[PDB]
């Protein structure tokens, strides 16, 4: 999952780690960890490990929800006559194809070299 | 070495509270604590501001009346007069409090109750009436019975107002008002802020100066 | 593993950067022909097209077709890539 | 049409005296009247049968859509029941903070089939989905995702009326949960288009792809027996729960499912 | 972070709604709550991505070609479309439709009247979209205008995501042929992302979602609502978004 | 304090590792955190790292080990292929389930082993996927045969009814050129974190 | 506007140029529509809208990336006082210290601008040019991106001999009279050299101190801080942190210029 490291105003943010989903921040392992730390501070889970587990479990549900959202959005798009010119897998195949073509010509030359 | 204030910072004294303070605590030549209390009682305006005024009246009541009166008597005189004389006056009144001949400033007992004995609970007080002006003067003035004198400085100098404070702090409402008057003889808020935050060389990088100026504008002037 | 740090040198450079080109087509054809002639007697028609191809290649000149900036990078980046302590 | 709900006093769990009416009684009226306007016949008959008759037809399309809309709603409402939670008229509407709340579907479980019998149904669900909680997450999250007019369907793979395996699918606007009625319509249209072009390969490959998508592991086609429907449209939940309370609504629905009906719908296993 | 824009005379709108078409509550439902919700969702989707910096319209244009991340597109589309709709609605920021606009309409629809065009639009709205959607009057690279329906979060701008008709229901032969032609055109594009050129601009967006009408007009009477909207809309805004 | 801010901040968030950027061994899952820029930030060479990154890099994504080294260069590689593999997998839509009879780990001192899947799929197995044409029973995916088949950023075991000679024997070790369709049956995940897919060749 | 636009016929469709204009119009009016995006970093905004020295915080500096010092193995121990701690195999610059030094630097920049001094912004790194030029424009000042030819101040007459000098008011009006050949040939020395990569141009620093010119520099955790008059501890490698500091300095100098103009007017 790509990570942007270019900071927006660090002073402007104000995250209540009662929950994971903050607004300016995305959902990631960081958010989990922040939640764990919050739990530790508040002493809901006195143990660190338990708090971590809890945060992980909170994350998982959110991730599952995110996954379902995208798939159903795609389904909807398919239903209502949306048209996607290049799918991700198709793109990948195309990318592979050029490389393979490059390899083939080179490989033939190498075989010829070897023969002679 | 300064730093800006946090983004959650709010100036404690709101506009309406400042206005009610201005209404109540401003007094004439012969103002009193009783007069202030009356003013607080009869103030009318915002509900929150009224509640605040009531609260401050209550806390005045809780505190001692004679000491408050003495303070009131002192402050106008000190505003009028110069530093050294004011200091001397303060010293004299402290002496009088220590050695109360007239027995009209229950101080030592109150201190014992508070500082020595116990932190909790206010003192009940055993003296509550309007002291006369001559009596007040006598309380805050010297006599030939006891000799009094401040210890001599190297710089034995006397002045009516501070030589170096006005430059190196946030500018008073009065100064802002004077500037506005000068400008008049159009004017706008942004221009005023620029003048205060940029033109004045001593107060270019003052921390919460623009905000202060804005507050002042909100309080006093109009469009 | 055992790292090997050099001392401070005057100039990091390779004395002969190889720009490993591909071998010549005409030479290859000639070698193939030679290989064919090792078998099949002196000049049988199994290598009838190969000889023709060789001739076509070596018509204008004996060889058909006629540098790596590597020590332009070493020279450039030596001062960076050093672990030379500060001044 | 239904017995368990009425015009005066709605369900204590989900809907309110006005909000229920807006959701159900008015919608149904709108649909039936529209259907009557479209078709001169006033005989209701079965809805499913009508859909089957008039499917794969652009002229007889609107009527089919209206039948689907009516049927789906009815199916959704049959499943539902009363609940323990307070009415939304008493409770406050959820604000923007509802979006940021973590869902408890991963950790908590409630109102299972087991609590009111329905053991074999529960076992079937478990077999399909791994667990009850997993099934629930699949259902509710899918419903949330729909974001528009649609329905989430618990279904059973028809190969007596035997079934192979339980499943869940979403369907939108006025889409049927039955596969056989609409299976291969697109392929047929493609074939017609190709014929027209000829009259006036890549296309062959696309057709082959379509065919393999359609056809099952053995049988000539496949169909789905619906067991549970859950509506996703704003029509129902905007009245009571506002904009932000879709998830809350879905939770409430889930709490107030009558699983006995679902169990009855579920046929015998092979 | 994406936040809702401040509308002109906001307090007045909150107090009243919109004089003719939307109530105080009904306007809040469509904008002051729903728009906010949409913005929040978009922020959640695109918090740490490169999409955070871009405006909704530009996000939609970026995303349109991607099959995955359709949720982002949907949200972005909704946000833009809804604000267009609100802009069309607003009383001020009486204005008549422009002469140029009328001439363009006449050129487009076989020399028909504006009332007739409105009637055709409302008929299209009634017939085409089931459930949710949008009703646009657009203008393309050929200067003539035309009516464009979308089925939930379909954009008027980019024709592969017009989302103009529902294949969940049965479809015509002509519609299928049109789809096939579109697909072919898309394939002809020949870029790595695979995105065609398109210059469709919306002139009158209308919001056929239930977040606008359902409070005021009930579950029926969506057509009536649409008619009301058409009758009372900001014409100055429309005029502004017309000329090249 | 500053220290607290540093601990919070986005460089501290990237968990450190000194694994090879060039690893020619078997890659079963991502090694390094992928790091993207925006286009604007790329244009002025800023990635949110210690230093500027060379203008030669035109890709928005990268991977790194050290913010700064003794050689006065950040140790990075401009590639984020692992995200695309994940996205391909998602598109394919074959839900990963443990073939061993066990509960799904996402539901309910430290264990460093991979909790279920590594997070390439949070999809649940029970769903169907409808389309205009109908409900998709068989997932159709194009892939390449190597000799095993490369199917959308994953290598997968393959099976068929009869081994086709015309396609295979015509080009024995240039089978990689021709893309063939596949029917993906199921995806299992082993202890080492390898996704063991199983496909079926269609003709 | 657009005088050479040949508009297409009414029966015909839009031309390419006409279409482009329509797109531009759409962009200006209704593209940035659906939402507004608060709290996000645009690179350009630090150059064209830098904050005043007052309003800068530690948090802003951290966001800029000013805290990230060179490396643990590339440490000049001369810079020890400035560094906060080490983390991720990198020395991290104490940022309160950075702030105070920046303020001090900003004040001196403002002062020389007020006095009407020649400020010179020196920045040899790749991306720095545009921001440097902007800063130079902001105060009526100067810059160098293409390399500093050794001896611009020490050997001024040979190097900077054949370039045009000017005259200036108490304001900044050219007052174009002819400079005499004796009047032209004298050196015109800067009153503030401000560098963005002091480690890369040691030479420039060395003549500044020979030529008796106060100098400001972004001292990283490998740079010698004693080599100039007003060091600002910070991250000189990243382009955005440098720009932020530079932009601040420019803003400080701009203010001082404005004040000077005001007092001239008075
Ligand atoms: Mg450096």
């Amino acid at each position: 999952r790509p990570k942007i490291l270019v900071e927006n105003e660090i002073g402007d943010e104000n995250y209540d780690w009662s929950h994971m989903l903050q607004i300016g921040r995305p959902l990631d392992g960081e958010s989990v960890i922040q939640r764990t730390m919050y739990l530790i501070k508040t002493k809901q889970y006195g143990d660190m490990v338990e708090a971590y587990d809890h945060a992980r479990y909170e994350f998982y549900a959110l991730r599952m929800q995110e996954e379902t959202e995208q798939q159903v959005a795609l389904e909807e798009a398919e239903m209502f006559g949306s048209l996607f010119g290049v799918s991700a897998i198709e793109h990948g195949i195309q990318k592979e194809q050029e490389v393979l073509d490059v390899w083939e010509k080179k490989v033939v030359e190498e075989t010829e070299l070897m023969a002679a | 070495f300064v730093s800006p204030l946090p983004k959650d910072y709010v100036f404690k004294y709101s506009n309406e509270k400042l206005n009610v303070i201005e209404a109540c605590f401003n007094l004439s030549k012969n103002g009193t604590i009783e007069d202030i209390m009356n003013n607080l009682r009869q103030y009318e305006g915002s509900a929150e501001g009224k509640a605040f005024a009531q609260e401050i009246k209550t806390k005045l009541l809780t505190k001692s009346p004679s000491s408050l009166q003495i303070a009131l008597r002192l402050v106008q005189e000190n505003s009028r007069d110069h530093i050294e004389s004011a200091i001397k006056r303060d010293l004299y009144t402290a002496a009088n409090m220590c050695m109360n001949q007239d027995s009209l400033v229950e101080f030592s007992e109150a201190t014992k109750h508070k500082l020595i004995d116990k932190q909790r609970v206010p003192y009940p007080w055993t003296k509550k009436e309007q002291l006369f002006v001559s009596q007040l003067t006598s309380i805050t003035s010297p006599k030939p019975s006891l000799p009094m004198s401040l210890l001599r400085n190297t710089s034995n100098v006397t002045w009516t107002q501070y030589p170096y404070h006005s430059k190196y702090q946030l500018p008073t409402e009065q100064e802002i008002a004077a500037y506005i008057e000068k400008r008049t003889n159009k004017v706008t808020e942004r221009e005023v802020l620029n003048h205060f935050a940029n033109v004045i060389p001593s107060r270019r990088g003052k921390l919460g100066i623009q905000s202060l100026c804005k507050i002042v504008c909100e309080r006093k002037c109009e469009e | 593993p055992p790292v090997y740090r050099l001392p401070p040198l005057p100039r990091l450079k390779v004395k002969k950067p190889i720009i490993r080109q591909e071998a010549n087509k005409c030479l290859v054809l000639m070698s193939n022909l030679l290989q064919c002639w090792s078998s099949y007697g002196h000049m049988s028609p199994k290598c009838a097209g190969l000889v023709t191809e060789l001739k076509s290649c070596t018509s204008e000149s004996a060889l058909g077709k006629r540098k790596s900036n590597i020590n332009y990078h070493a020279a450039r980046l030596y001062d960076r890539i050093n672990g030379k302590p500060h001044d | 049409a239904l017995e368990h709900l009425k015009e005066g006093a709605p369900l204590k769990g989900l809907f309110s005296i006005e909000g229920l009416q807006k959701a159900w009684f008015d919608r149904v009226k709108y649909l039936d009247a529209k259907l009557n306007d479209c078709t001169n016949e006033a005989q209701q008959k079965p809805l499913e049968t009508l859909i089957h008759e008039n499917s794969k037809s652009a002229s007889k399309k609107h009527i089919v859509n209206y039948a689907s809309s009516l049927y789906n709603l009815k199916f959704s409402m049959s499943s539902l029941q009363g609940c323990i939670r307070t009415p939304p008229e008493e409770c406050p509407r959820l604000g923007p903070e509802a979006l940021l709340q973590t869902p408890d579907f991963n950790r908590t479980i409630s109102n299972e089939p087991l609590t009111t019998g329905n053991e074999r149904l529960q076992a079937a669900l478990i077999s399909s989905f791994g667990s009850l909680m997993e099934f629930r997450t699949l259902l509710i999250n899918s419903n949330l995702a729909i974001s528009g007019d649609g329905f989430t369907w618990l279904v059973a793979r028809r190969q007596d009326i035997e079934y192979d395996k339980l499943f869940i699918l979403n369907t939108y606007n006025a889409g049927t949960p039955f596969n056989f009625s609409t299976s291969g319509v697109m392929n047929e249209l493609n074939n017609q288009y190709t014929n027209m072009e000829k009259q006036r390969a890549k296309q062959a490959k696309t057709k082959f792809i379509y065919e393999t998508q359609q056809k099952g592991f053995s049988g000539k086609e496949v169909s789905y027996i619906p067991l549970l429907a859950i509506d996703a449209s704003p029509k129902t939940w905007l009245t009571d729960y506002g904009v932000f309370g879709k998830r809350e609504y879905l939770e409430r629905v889930w709490d107030s499912i009558e699983w006995k009906i679902v169990e009855s719908r579920l046929p015998q296993r092979t | 972070i994406h936040v809702v824009p401040k509308l002109p005379n906001s307090k007045a709108l909150l107090q009243n709604g919109v004089p003719n078409i939307l109530s105080s509550s009904g306007f809040k439902t469509v904008w002051f709550d729903y728009q906010r919700y949409l913005c929040d969702k978009l922020t959640l989707a695109t918090a740490g991505q490169s999409l955070e910096s871009y405006y909704p319209f530009h996000i939609l244009l970026k995303t349109a070609g991607n099959p995955l991340q359709s949720n982002i597109f949907n949200l972005a589309s909704s946000i833009h479309n809804n604000h267009l709709f609100v802009e069309n609605i607003l009383p001020s920021a009486k204005t008549e439709p422009s002469r140029l606009f009328l001439s363009k309409i006449k050129d487009s629809f076989n020399g028909s009247d504006w009332e007739v065009v409105k009637e055709e639009m409302i008929y299209r709205a009634e017939n085409e979209v089931l459930g949710q959607g949008w009703l646009f009057l657009v203008e393309n690279n050929e200067k003539k205008l035309f009516i464009l329906t979308s089925n939930n979060n379909g954009t008027p701008y980019y024709f592969p995501r017009n989302q103009s008709f529902d294949l969940n229901s049965a479809i015509s032969i002509d519609e299928f042929a049109t789809l096939k032609q579109m697909k072919e055109l898309i394939g002809k594009s020949t870029k790595l992302n695979g995105k065609v050129q398109d210059w469709t601009m919306p002139i009158i967006c209308v919001n056929l979602w239930d977040h606008a009408y359902l409070h005021d007009y009930g579950v029926g009477n969506r057509s009536k609502y649409v008619k009301n909207v058409l009758d009372n809309l900001n014409w100055s805004v429309v005029n502004n978004r017309i000329f090249s | 304090t500053l220290a607290e801010l540093l601990g919070r901040s986005r460089i501290a968030q990237v968990a450190n590792n000194h694994k090879p950027l060039t690893y020619t061994g078997k890659k079963f899952h991502p090694t390094h955190q992928i790091i993207e820029t925006k286009p604007s930030t790329l244009y002025r060479q800023e990635w949110g790292l210690k230093s500027a990154i060379p203008s030669k890099i035109k890709s928005r994504y990268l991977v790194y080990n050290d913010l700064d080294t003794l050689e006065r260069i950040t140790t990075f590689e401009p590639r984020g292929g692992t995200q695309w593999n994940r996205l391909r997998f998602q598109e394919m839509g074959v839900p990963i389930v443990s073939n061993i009879g066990r509960q799904n780990p996402f539901f309910k001192k430290f264990n460093t082993e991979i909790i279920g899947t590594g997070g390439l799929s949070y999809s649940l197995p029970g769903k169907l996927k409808n389309s205009p044409n109908g409900v998709i029973q068989r997932t159709v995916v194009p892939g390449r045969i190597l000799n095993l088949a490369a199917i959308g950023g994953f290598v997968a075991d393959v099976v068929f009814f009869q081994s086709p000679p015309s396609s295979f024997n015509s080009m024995g070790d240039f089978i990689r050129m021709k893309t063939f369709l596949f029917e993906i049956l199921e995806a299992s995940m082993e202890k080492n974190g390898s996704v063991s897919m199983h496909a079926r060749l269609l003709e | 506007p657009y005088p050479n636009l040949i508009p297409s016929a009414n029966d015909k469709p839009y031309s390419s140029q006409e279409l482009f204009l329509r797109q531009l119009n759409h962009s200006m009016r209704t593209a940035k529509l659906g939402a507004t995006i608060s709290k996000v970093y645009y690179p350009h905004k630090d150059i064209f809208y830098p904050p005043l020295p007052e309003n800068i915080t530690v948090e802003s500096l951290m966001s800029a990336g000013v805290h990230l010092g060179q490396s643990t193995s590339l440490w000049r121990s001369s810079t020890q006082s400035y560094i906060y701690g080490e983390y991720k195999g990198i020395h991290i610059i104490d940022l309160n210290q950075t702030l105070s030094y920046l303020k001090r630097a900003a004040k001196v920049v403002e002062g020389v601008s007020e006095s009407g001094g020649i400020i010179l912004f020196l920045g040899t790194r790749q991306g720095q040019k545009r921001g440097l030029e902007e800063a130079a424009k902001k105060t009526h000042g100067y810059y160098v991106s293409t390399r500093w030819i050794p001896g611009t101040l020490t050997n001024s007459t040979e190097i900077s001999g054949i370039w045009e000098k000017q005259e200036i008011d108490s304001n900044d009006n050219p007052t174009e009279r002819a400079l005499s050949p004796n009047e032209t040939s004298k050196q015109v020395k800067p009153d503030l050299l401000v560098v963005l990569n002091p480690t890369e141009n040691r030479n420039a620093l060395l003549e500044a101190i020979k030529s008796r010119v106060p100098t400001i520099a972004i001292i990283d955790t490998d740079s010698e801080p004693s080599l100039v008059t007003y060091p600002i501890p910070g991250n000189d490698d990243s382009l955005r942190s440098v720009n932020f500091l530079l932009g601040v300095l420019a803003r400080a100098g701009q203010r001082g210029l404005q004040n000077r103009l005001a007092r001239n007017n008075e």
